[PDB]
RNA sequence: UCAACCUAUUCUCAAACUUUAAAUGGGUAAGAAGCCCGGCUCGCUGGUGUGGAGCCGGGCGUGGAAUGCGAGUGCCUAGUGG
RNA sequence: CCAGAAAAGGUGUUGGUUGAUAUAGACAGCAGGAUGGUGGCCAUGGAAGUCGGAAUCCGCUAAGGAGUGUGUAACAACUCAC
RNA sequence: GCUCAGGGAGGACAGAAACCUCCCGUGGAGCAGAAGGGCAAAAGCUCGCUUGAUCUUGAUUUUCAGUACGAAUACAGACCG
RNA sequence: GUCUACGGCCAUACCACCCUGAACGCGCCCGAUCUCGUCUGAUCUCGGAAGCUAAGCAGGGUCGGGCCUGGUUAGUACUUGGAUGGGAGACCGCCUGGGAAUACCGGGUGCUGUAGGCUU
């Protein structure tokens, strides 16, 4: 059976990718954190203090509370049954923004501001994302030359 | 023979430093620590006084990072000391001083608090604080940023640094590396500090030199001479620059004079021109051949 | 005509003698190249243990001393005065550096002394340039370029156009 | 005492080859991959038959070796002595495991090793015969004969390839009179059009 | 008399038959692990 | 000459090798608890009614992908654990 | 699933690929030649094409291999290529 | 404050290997141990000063029943280096 | 056009060699009295300005190595789902969707933020 270690079976996962090992660029020492922001978990074996768990590499959850180092997020872990929303402290270096937020963000400002605007304009919007439709009728134009006849090629074994 | 070390290999393996650190100029190991703002601080400002001496000028400037690159709030230098009364020697420990002082008068008249904080007014070369008073807007602090200076004791770097304090920058600090702290016994005398800042050092090395060799006093001062600086005013000439700087220490930017746009170096060769000059290279090989037989 | 910023000037003359044991001797061979050279000398201790050669890991077994300036190329004319101004071309290095060695101290000018007895030095130039303290410079370090390299032929040329010493084949 | 090779037969296993964690392998059977006289130049041979495998199975390096005594045996006798090459294009790897009984059981079954196998796919050439184009129904037979030595099925194929090249046999001669391509012993150099031009007029001197 | 060892073969099943629901978030969460000494701002920001 | 060595090539591999690197899969988001203003409180943070947080007050509905469906919650608990 | 079979073969029979040679008259079949330098050289005890090692061309030729086999102590004799 | 493993060229005895000098050197060294990760003006080596290996209440992670112990993670109140 | 100081992303920036650098800079450079530190003012620290772009650095070049981005390899390998498909098996073919990596052949060779110069 299975050894229960706090870093068992994380070769790959903590390592830093192909030629960029070294010195930890700043800009992620320099991201600030709000509460509330959806944030995105990636461990890094550079820096070993404040490390997130191997449970929770790749999930994302929300910022409760800042400290001066690290930043306490409130992620979804799934255990046997159920979805328990637990509370973990991670250090600043592990963590990253999501731009999953950030697109509804933009659609969300997008959508208002074209509410705003064409309201009293008389006209009426469509704001609700429908999906890809099927494609409606069109005309392929042949401009002159005949449609290229294709047909199998003949086995030959090449190795 | 041997084994190729740098073969392809090793440059496919190879991974290079931050281009600051390849070029040497930046310490990321302190400048990680000397720049980052605590988390909960939640975007607050963290500013360095940053001190470079450089060969013939000293560059002082306070700054604050962001994640796009340094923000200089003010900047003073070392050439821009004959605007104020020291005409010669700008990168001594006394212009270091100066430069200083005029970084830190510079930015407190940026911010509106000149009559506020006025700091020592008089040098004196002993320990100073600036303490913050009730009230008023509160002391401007920020933190030293000596870079690659290895800051043993009597470094042109602590001499900016006791500029900037005597001109009112709640910098913390102790006067240890200041000159004039003795290693044997661990205290500090002010006077030997008051020395230094006003130059009489070089003043004592300069009447030393006209007192046993002249032509060797002609080899090393000789601007000096030129600009008729004697070791008797120079104390003085500096009192006079700390005076003008703390009178007006604003900045005028010099007008941009017109370009006429001429390039100086030779620019970028294109993809034609590099592969008919391979063309007419291996022309020009095949007919030296074939005349050459 | 040429750039007066690349005359071949010496960096350093370095000196050394490998005793191979500690203490007496040692000390002795201490006083001799201080003798010599006018400054206090370094003791370097012994890496790694071979009981071949009779020495174990950090045990003092040579006497080094690195000489600069005008006192250095004092003690270089002296040197080759004794090696008789000629060199074999197998001491110069890739680098540009030469050296060469003397099998008894007292050839150099100094005085013998029974209790002292005598003692072989190594001698070792390492030539220069104008410029070559980019290398080893603080804060911002540099390769020295490939211009401004010395070669082998153009230390000898250096040698035998300065010191007028003639370089033997072999 | 070696078990048959209908046990051994199949890829069963994930490859467990001689390392840092099985010791003690006994070495592989086949030691030598090239014969006759292997010291010519590609423009001398330009004929090239393949033995390739048309089964996902697992060969034996005896079998390997017994396959190649019978490809060298007939073609010394046919082409000469000193007339082809002959390369075995496949060295066992995997490792093979016995489990001996002497009465413990099944308890703690995880075998020694006993022999090196090689691991083949579908369309894996196993040996590979080098001569003269009119000595091309001896490569036939010669391999033929040797396929006898394997298990499964295997199938026999003179390739469009120069010999022991990956450049196509037609356009060989025509690649080397315009200097893409330089003789090296059995194999031959590729010239691209990228490096610095010393080198093209090295050639072209 | 062996028996077998460790099994997760039914457990799906079991789990989705009174259904994996997602912990129900509310809104004003609570305010444990918070900084103490933001919290004591926010308490006297509440006070007064 | 024959070896080692070095430089370009070439044959075959790796669960405890790896530059690359899928398919299937795993989190989050797809709004009224959201936006946008205005003003207070702070002993925290502060060049700077700075920064953040907490409050009050007001205005915004086209309920902002598809599909499908009533949901949430609390007790007590048998059998099972080859 | 699943309750029995492989490598290897077949001038049984059916399709398919590829390459030959044939009205300058092929493949069978029946008949006629299958010769000189020469019994080629080493070699063997004897090796005359016919056990063996390398060679392995000319004359005359419509054509004949310094020989495909049966043989012979070895020639003779037969047979084949052609 | 320095750079390591390894290699090249030199230099009295000295050599395959003692010491000195230059040059190359993305880690091929070292970090107490098993292996994996991580690390170059360092986390390695050499120095200087020390005792945050200390006093204290909560929160959290890890195994987990989402209970202990162990180990660990951010904080917070002192006293310190 | 360009440099310095502080930088962000960290090779489209590295590495090897060669050519050219006006101006201000940036450097090499000249020294050890004071501060400081060494066996040695070589390095570190300090005081300067006679000389010089030789080097660093900057710009450019190389049918350059590397790196970055494409095409090919290839709808190949692999693959979700399906069959009372084939095959003694090993494995393979089809349907429904997804879909790579070398070798080989092209292109590119730092962008840029704040402050301050220079190009009168
Ligand atoms: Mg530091
Ligand atoms: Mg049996
Ligand atoms: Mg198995
Ligand atoms: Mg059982
Ligand atoms: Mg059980
Ligand atoms: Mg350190
Ligand atoms: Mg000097
Ligand atoms: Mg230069
Ligand atoms: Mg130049
Ligand atoms: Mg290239
Ligand atoms: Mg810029
Ligand atoms: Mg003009």
């Amino acid at each position: 059976t299975n050894t229960k270690g706090k870093r068992r079976g994380t070769r790959y996962m903590f390592s830093r990718p192909f030629r960029k090992h070294g010195v930890v660029p700043l800009a992620t020492y320099m991201r600030i954190y709000k509460k509330g922001d959806i944030v995105d978990i990636k461990g890094m074996g550079t820096v070993q203090k404040g490390m997130p768990h191997k449970c929770y590499h790749g999930k994302t959850g929300r910022v409760y509370n800042v400290t001066q180092h690290a930043v306490g997020i409130v992620v979804n872990k799934q255990v046997k049954g159920k979805i328990l929303a637990k509370r973990i402290n991670v250090r600043i270096e592990h963590i990253k923004h999501s731009k999953s937020r950030d697109s509804f963000l933009k659609r969300v400002k997008e959508n208002d501001q074209k509410k705003k605007e064409a309201k009293e304009k008389g006209t009426w919007v469509q704001l609700k994302r429908q999906p890809a439709p099927p494609r409606e009728a069109h005309f392929v134009r042949t401009n002159g030359k005949e449609p290229e006849l294709l047909e199998p090629i003949p086995y030959e074994f090449m190795a | 023979f041997v084994k190729v070390v740098k073969n392809k290999a090793y440059f496919k393996r190879y991974q290079v430093k931050f281009r600051r650190r390849r070029e040497g100029k930046t310490d990321y190991y302190a400048r990680k620590r000397l720049v980052i703002q605590d988390k909960n601080k939640y975007n607050t400002p963290k500013y360095r006084m940053i001190v470079r001496v450089t060969n013939r000028d000293i560059i002082c400037q306070i700054a604050y990072a962001r994640i796009e690159g340094d923000m200089i709030v003010c900047a003073a230098y070392a050439h821009e000391l004959p605007k104020y009364g020291v005409k010669v020697g700008l990168t001594n420990y006394a212009a270091a001083y100066c430069t200083g002082l005029l970084l830190a008068r510079r930015l407190l008249n940026r911010f509106g608090m000149d009559k506020i904080y006025e700091g020592q007014v008089e040098v004196t070369g002993d320990e100073y604080n600036v303490e913050s008073i009730d009230g008023q807007p509160g002391a401007f602090t920020c933190y030293l940023d000596a870079g690659l200076a290895r800051t043993t004791t009597g470094n042109k770097v602590f001499g900016a640094l006791k500029g900037a304090v005597d001109g009112g920058l709640s910098i913390p600090h102790s006067t240890k590396r200041f000159p004039g702290y003795d290693s044997e016994s661990k205290e500090f005398n002010a006077e030997v500090h008051r020395k230094h800042i006003m130059g009489q050092n070089v003043a004592d090395y300069m009447r030393y030199l006209m007192e046993e060799d002249e032509d060797a006093y002609k080899k090393q001062f000789s601007q000096y001479i030129k600009n008729n600086v004697t070791p008797d005013m120079m104390e003085e000439m500096y009192k006079k620059a700390h005076a003008a700087i703390r009178e007006n220490p604003v900045y005028e930017k010099k007008p941009k004079r017109e370009v006429k746009k001429k390039r100086w170096n030779r620019p970028k060769m294109s993809l034609a021109q590099k592969k008919d000059r391979v063309a007419q290279k291996k022309a020009s090989f095949l007919r030296a051949q074939e005349r050459a037989a | 005509k040429e750039n007066p910023m690349r005359e071949l000037r010496i960096r350093k003359l370095c000196l050394n003698i490998c005793v191979g044991e500690s203490g007496d001797r040692l000390t002795r061979a201490a006083k001799v190249l201080e003798q010599l050279t006018g400054q206090t000398p370094v003791f370097s201790k012994a890496r790694y243990t071979v009981r071949s050669f009779g020495i174990r890991r950090n045990e003092k077994i040579a006497v080094h001393c690195t000489v600069r300036g005008a006192k250095a190329e004092e003690i270089l004319e002296k040197g080759l005065k004794v090696r008789e101004y000629e060199l074999r071309k197998n001491n110069f290095s890739d680098t540009g550096n030469f050296g060469f060695g003397i099998q008894e101290h007292i050839d150099l000018g100094i005085k013998y002394d029974p209790s002292i007895g005598i003692y072989g030095l190594d001698f070792y130039v390492v030539l220069g340039r104008p410029g070559f303290s980019i290398a080893d410079k603080k804060r911002r370090t540099g390769c020295i370029g490939a211009k401004h390299r010395i070669s082998k032929e153009e230390a000898m040329r250096w040698f035998q156009q300065k010191y007028d010493g003639i370089i033997l084949p072999g | 005492g070696r078990r048959p090779a209908r046990c051994y037969r199949y890829c069963k296993n994930k490859p467990y080859p001689k390392s840092r964690f099985c010791r003690g392998v006994p070495d592989a059977k086949i030691r030598i991959f090239d014969l006759g006289r292997k010291k010519a130049k590609v423009d001398e041979f330009p004929l090239c038959g393949h033995m390739v495998s048309d089964e996902y199975e697992q060969l034996s390096s005896e079998a390997l070796e017994a396959a190649r005594i019978c490809a060298n045996k007939y073609m010394v006798k046919s082409c000469g002595k000193d007339g082809f090459h002959i390369r075995v294009r496949l060295h066992p790897f995997h490792v093979i495991r016995i489990n001996k009984m002497l009465q413990t059981g099944m308890r703690g079954a995880f075998g020694k090793p006993q022999g090196t196998v090689a691991r083949v796919h579908i369309g894996q050439v196993i040996m590979s015969i080098r001569t003269k184009l009119q000595n091309k129904e001896h490569v036939v037979e010669a391999l033929r004969r040797a396929k006898f030595k394997f298990p499964g099925r295997q199938k026999i194929h003179i390739s469009k390839k120069w010999g022991f090249t990956k450049f196509n046999a037609d356009e060989f001669e025509d690649m080397v009179a315009e200097k893409r391509l330089i003789p090296d012993g059995c194999g031959v150099k590729y010239i691209p059009n990228r490096g610095p031009l010393d080198k093209w007029r090295a050639l072209h001197s | 008399a062996k028996s077998k060892n460790h099994t997760t073969h039914n457990q799906s099943r079991k789990w989705h038959r009174n259904g994996i629901k997602k912990p129900r978030s509310q809104r004003y969460e609570s305010l444990k692990g918070v900084d103490p000494k933001f919290l004591r701002n926010m308490r006297f920001a509440k006070k007064h």
